[PDB]
C-alpha cells in the first residue's frame, strides 16, 4: 500500500514543472537534478539510458 | 602480637577513615566520645540486621551517619518508620540534629566483617566451627574475592585446651599497602568462653 | 576555491528564553546543510541539568500523599521534573527547599547556594494549604545530554545509594525548539550570498553563542574523523 | 465554520501545513495535514503479550 | 478532549467517579486526608450543623488492574454549587471526560 | 480456614514502547512502531515538530 | 503448618533483603523480578523448601500496600 | 579585604575545598587574592602498644592538620553573601575573616 | 560528555571508480548528519572543471 | 569534509 503510492507519484508527469524538457545524460544525473533542487520528481525529459 | 592492622596500615592510601570530621584539640575528645556512644547504640540495635560500617560525618554543628547494611529493609523498616526512629535517638546521644543515611551493601560474603558476625553466630548455635570456617572461605570465593583468610580461636569444640585454626584461599597479601585488605573481627560469646573471629578479604589491587 | 567564511553578527535577545542569532555570510546552498546539522545536533545533544533524585522527609514511595499540600507527590515530581537550573562550577549539587505555611512554593524559596542559578522564580511546585504543614525535600541536581529514564537508571547507578531517594527521570537537554531560515543576504558587491537565521528557545539555562559553539565543535570534531582517516 | 475557527486563529484555511523533514531539512512537496487528534492508549500492552 | 460532544460532563458525573458536592457552599480544605465543606446556611440543617467531609480514594486497584485515583480538583477559599464537582477521579478533567 | 493471608500491592509504571496499541476515536487502531527522536520528526516552519 | 521466617533456606544473603528481621516485604522499594515479598517456606516438607511468594516474572514496581488479617499470631514478639 | 582559613585533615579534600570556594568568589566578584598554602602541623603521638608492660613496643601515630589561607580582595554585594547558601564538603573547617 | 569517535572500517573498492565507506559507529542521529551534509556539498559545491 | 570543516573552522574552542 505506501510503496505503491510512492511509486505512483514518482513515475507520472504533470504538463509542467522544474526542468520541463531537458536533456540528461544518464539516470544517475537525474536522481542529482532530483536532489539538489534543479527539477521535480515529475517532469519530462529526454534520458539516455541503456 | 605480630602483625599490624591491615586497615590500620592503609588509611592514608587504599582505605578511607569512618570517622571523617575536623575539630580543633578543644571539642575533639567530645566528638570522639560522641561517635563512639552511637555507634554503640547502633551496633546493639541493628544486630539483627547485618550491618558492616558506620561512617559518622559532622559537618555544621549536625551530625550526618551512614549506615552500611546487606539489609535496608530491616533497617528501614516501613518507609521512614524506623529510621526516622533511630534518628533523634541518635541526635539525643549526640546533642545536635541528626541525619542517617543507609547504604546498601552489595555481595555480604565478601564484606569480611559480617562474615565474621555470620561464622559468630553460627558458633554461639553450636555447630562444627570447621564447617562454619569453611562455607565463609567457600562463599567469598565463590562470589569472586582475590583471596579470603579466615581465622578462629580458644575453647574450639569446648576443648579444654585452646587453639588456633585458620583456613586461607587464594591470596591474601598483607605487606602489600596498595592490597584492598577488608579486615574485620568478632567474637562469640559461648558456653566454654570466647571464641575470637578474624576474616582478612582481599577485594584486589589498587592502582593509582 | 572562492569561498567565504561566516560570522556570528548580530545577535538579539527577543527574551530570556526565546533569541535568534544571525550567521553571515554563507555560501550559496550552504544555508540549508549548516542550519539542519546546526539543528540536528542543537536539538539532540545539548548538554544541560535537571533533577535527578528527589528526597523528602518522612515519604515511603512516590504514591503516597502527604500532610498539608495540594498537589500529590507524583504532580511534585512532575513539577519537579520540569525545573530549570544552571550550575557553574560542580556537575553534581545538592539543593534544599525548607518552607512552612499557607501559600504556594514556588522555585524562588529553595536555599541557594553560591553556584547554583534558578532562573524561573515563578516556578510553582507546592500549595502549602495548613500552616502546621512543612515540606523540606532536597533535591539532587547532576549534568548529562539526552534522555536517561528510571528503568535503566535502576541498576545502571554504581554508587550504592540507600533506599527512600525518589528517581525523577532525566530530561538533560536544554533546547526545545529551533528553526532556521535561508534569507538573502544584503552583501554590498555579492548577490549570491544568503544569511542563516537561527531561531532558538531554550531552557533558560543555555547561552545561545554558547550553544551554537558547543555545536559546531561537535561537527567538527565529528568530520575529523572524515578529514584525517581517508 | 472549522474554516471560520480556523481564520480565527492564524492557520491556513485549508488545514494543512507545509512541512519540512528532520532528517533531510527540505520541504514535503504538496502540503500535508496536521492536527490535534484525542489519541487513547488502550489496555493491551506488549509487555503483557510477550 | 480539545474536540468533544458535551456528554462528557454527564458521563464523569453520572458515573461514580468523581466526588460530587452533596451539599453546597465554601471550603476548610484540609485535604491531604479529605476535602472539607463548609456548607451554605439555606441548604444546611437547624440541628446537625454540619459540614461535609469528603473522603478521596487514593492509588488503588481497580478490577483490571489499572490506578483509580481521585485528586481535588477546589483551591482553599473556593465557592462550590450543589451537584458540582470537588475531585477528578480517574480520567477526567475538571469534571469532563479524559480518557 | 485460610490460616496466613498476606496481599503484597505493586505498583509498576508502564511508559509506552514499540509495540503497545493506540488508537482514536474513530477506530483508527495502530501499534506504535517507532519511537523516533525529536530531530527526526516533521516540523512545520514555525520550528515544533509535530 | 508453613511459616512466615526471613530465615529462607539453601539460597543465601539474596533472601533477607526487601523484608526485615521476621519475614514478609518491608514496603516501598524497586522490586522487579525474582525477588522475594513474604517468605513463606515450611521444615519437613535438610528437608525445607522455597514456596515464598515471589515477584513474577518481567514486572518491576514498587510494594504500596501490605495488608495482613493473618492467622491470630502474626507479630514476631511484637509489630502485631 | 576576606581572609579565608581552611583546616582539615586530609590534603585533597582540603584543595577540592579551596577550589570551590576560587570558583565562588570568581564568578561574583573580581581579583581573588588567591589559595597560599601555610605551615602543616603534624601533631605526633607516642603510646605503648602492649596491654601491660613492654615500653620498648610503640606505635607513633600523627594528625596533619593542613592549612589553606583563600584571601579576596573586593568584597562586593553578590559575593560575600554566595558563600552563606555554599556549604563547603564535610571534615573542613573554614574560617572567613572581613578585615 | 564525551563523544563517540569512530573508526572508518571498510572501503570496499568495487572498481576504479566505485567505493563503499562502511563507518561504525555513531551517536544515534548523527549518521545522518553527516551523511546528508557530505551529500549535500558533493552535489552542488565541490569544485572542478568540465 | 575539509571543505565542510574549513567553512566551520571560524567559531570554534
Amino acid at each position: 500500500q505506501d510503496v505503491v503510492l510512492g511509486l505512483y507519484y514518482m513515475t507520472r508527469d504533470c504538463v509542467n514543472a522544474k526542468g520541463e524538457g531537458m536533456v540528461l545524460t544518464g539516470p544517475k544525473e537525474a536522481e542529482r537534478l532530483y536532489r539538489s533542487g534543479l527539477a521535480s520528481l515529475h517532469a519530462r525529459v529526454k534520458v539516455r539510458i541503456t | 602480637g605480630q602483625k599490624v592492622h591491615p586497615n590500620g596500615i592503609r588509611l592514608g592510601i587504599v582505605k578511607p577513615w569512618n570517622s571523617t570530621w575536623f575539630a580543633n584539640t578543644k571539642e575533639f575528645a567530645d566528638n570522639l566520645d560522641s561517635d563512639f556512644k552511637v555507634r554503640q547504640y547502633l551496633t546493639k540495635e541493628l544486630a539483627k540486621a547485618s550491618v558492616s560500617r558506620i561512617v559518622i560525618e559532622r559537618p555544621a554543628k549536625s551530625i550526618r551517619v551512614t549506615i552500611h547494611t546487606a539489609r535496608p529493609g530491616i533497617v528501614i523498616g516501613k518507609k521512614g518508620e524506623d529510621v526516622e526512629k533511630l534518628r533523634k535517638v541518635v541526635a539525643d546521644i549526640a546533642g545536635v540534629p541528626a541525619q542517617i543515611n543507609i547504604a546498601e551493601v552489595r555481595k555480604p560474603e565478601l564484606d569480611a566483617k559480617l562474615v565474621a558476625d555470620s561464622i559468630t553466630s553460627q558458633l554461639e548455635r553450636r555447630v562444627m566451627f570447621r564447617r562454619a570456617m569453611k562455607r565463609a572461605v567457600q562463599n567469598a570465593m565463590r562470589l569472586g574475592a582475590k583471596g579470603i583468610k579466615v581465622e578462629v580461636s580458644g575453647r574450639l569444640g569446648g576443648a579444654e585446651i585452646a587453639r588456633t585454626e585458620w583456613y586461607r584461599e587464594g591470596r591474601v597479601p598483607l605487606h602489600t599497602l596498595r592490597a584492598d585488605i577488608d579486615y574485620n573481627t568478632s567474637e562469640a560469646h559461648t558456653t566454654y568462653g570466647v571464641i575470637g573471629v578474624k576474616v582478612w578479604i582481599f577485594k584486589g589491587e589498587i592502582l593509582g | 576555491t572562492e569561498f567565504l567564511k561566516p560570522r556570528l553578527v548580530d545577535i538579539e535577545q527577543v527574551s530570556s528564553t526565546h533569541a535568534k542569532v544571525t550567521l553571515e555570510p554563507l555560501e550559496r546552498g550552504f544555508g540549508h546543510t549548516l542550519g539542519n546539522a546546526l539543528r540536528r545536533i542543537l536539538l539532540s545533544s545539548m548538554p544541560g541539568c535537571a533533577v535527578t533524585e528527589v528526597e523528602i522527609d518522612g515519604v515511603l514511595h512516590e504514591y503516597s500523599t502527604k500532610e498539608g499540600v495540594q498537589e500529590d507527590i507524583l504532580e511534585i515530581l512532575l513539577n519537579l521534573k520540569g525545573l530549570a537550573v544552571r550550575v557553574q562550577g560542580k556537575d553534581e549539587v545538592i539543593l534544599t527547599l525548607n518552607k512552612s505555611g499557607i501559600g504556594p512554593v514556588t522555585a524562588a524559596d529553595i536555599t541557594h547556594d553560591g553556584d547554583v542559578e534558578i532562573v524561573k522564580p515563578q516556578h510553582v511546585i507546592c500549595h502549602l494549604t495548613d500552616e502546621n504543614a512543612s515540606i523540606s525535600m532536597r533535591i539532587k541536581v547532576q549534568r548529562g545530554r539526552g534522555y536517561v529514564p528510571a528503568s535503566t537508571r535502576i541498576h545502571s547507578e554504581e554508587d550504592e545509594r540507600p533506599i527512600g531517594r525518589l528517581l525523577v527521570d532525566a530530561c538533560y537537554s536544554p533546547v526545545e525548539r529551533i528553526a532556521y531560515n535561508v534569507e538573502a543576504a544584503r552583501v554590498e558587491q555579492r548577490t549570491d550570498l544568503d544569511k542563516l537565521v537561527i531561531e532558538m528557545e531554550t531552557n533558560g539555562t543555555i547561552d545561545p553563542e554558547e550553544a551554537i559553539r558547543r555545536a559546531a565543535t561537535i561537527l567538527a570534531e565529528q568530520l575529523e574523523a572524515f578529514v584525517d582517516l581517508r | 465554520e472549522i474554516k471560520e475557527l480556523l481564520k480565527l486563529g492564524d492557520l491556513p484555511t485549508s488545514g494543512q501545513i507545509r512541512l519540512y523533514d528532520g532528517r533531510t531539512g527540505e520541504q514535503f512537496e504538496r502540503p500535508v495535514t496536521v492536527g490535534y487528534m484525542y489519541m487513547l492508549k488502550l489496555n493491551h500492552l506488549v509487555d503483557d503479550k510477550m | 478532549p480539545l474536540v468533544g460532544t458535551g456528554m462528557e460532563r454527564a458521563v464523569a458525573v453520572d458515573s461514580g467517579v468523581t466526588a460530587v458536592a452533596k451539599r453546597g457552599g465554601v471550603v476548610q480544605y484540609v485535604d491531604a486526608s479529605r476535602i472539607v465543606i463548609k456548607v451554605n446556611e439555606d441548604e444546611m440543617y437547624p440541628g446537625e450543623a454540619g459540614i461535609d467531609i469528603y473522603n478521596l480514594t487514593k492509588y488503588t486497584r481497580s478490577n483490571q488492574n489499572t490506578c483509580i485515583n481521585q485528586m481535588p480538583c477546589v483551591s482553599l477559599g473556593e465557592p462550590v454549587e450543589r451537584g458540582d464537582v470537588l475531585a477528578d477521579g480517574p480520567s477526567t478533567d475538571l469534571g469532563e471526560l479524559a480518557l | 480456614g485460610v490460616l496466613k493471608i498476606v496481599k503484597v500491592y505493586l505498583a509498576v509504571k508502564r511508559r509506552i514502547q514499540p509495540g503497545d496499541k493506540m488508537a482514536g476515536r474513530h477506530g483508527n487502531k495502530g501499534v506504535i512502531s517507532k519511537i523516533n527522536p525529536i530531530e527526526d520528526m516533521p516540523y512545520d516552519e514555525n520550528g515544533t515538530p509535530v | 503448618p508453613e511459616e512466615i521466617t526471613a530465615d529462607i533456606p539453601n539460597v543465601g544473603e539474596a533472601a533477607l533483603s526487601k523484608l526485615d528481621e521476621s519475614g514478609i516485604v518491608y514496603i516501598g522499594a524497586e522490586v522487579t523480578g525474582g525477588d522475594i515479598l513474604v517468605g513463606k517456606v515450611t521444615p519437613k516438607g535438610s528437608d525445607v523448601k522455597d514456596s515464598s511468594l515471589r515477584v513474577p516474572n518481567g514486572v518491576s514496581g514498587t510494594v504500596i500496600d501490605v495488608q495482613v488479617f493473618t492467622r491470630d499470631g502474626v507479630e514476631k514478639d511484637k509489630r502485631a | 579585604r576576606i581572609r579565608i582559613r581552611l583546616k582539615a585533615f586530609d590534603h585533597r579534600l582540603i584543595d577540592q575545598a579551596t577550589a570551590e570556594i576560587v570558583e565562588t568568589a570568581k564568578r561574583t566578584g573580581a581579583q581573588v587574592r588567591g589559595p597560599i598554602p601555610l605551615p602543616t602541623r603534624k601533631e605526633r603521638f607516642t603510646v605503648l602498644i602492649s596491654p601491660h608492660v613492654n615500653k620498648d613496643a610503640r606505635d607513633q601515630y600523627e594528625i596533619r592538620t593542613h592549612l589553606r589561607l583563600v584571601d579576596i580582595v573586593e568584597p562586593t554585594e553578590k559575593t560575600v553573601d554566595a558563600l552563606m547558601r555554599l556549604d563547603l564538603a564535610a571534615g573542613v573547617d573554614v574560617q572567613i575573616s572581613l578585615g
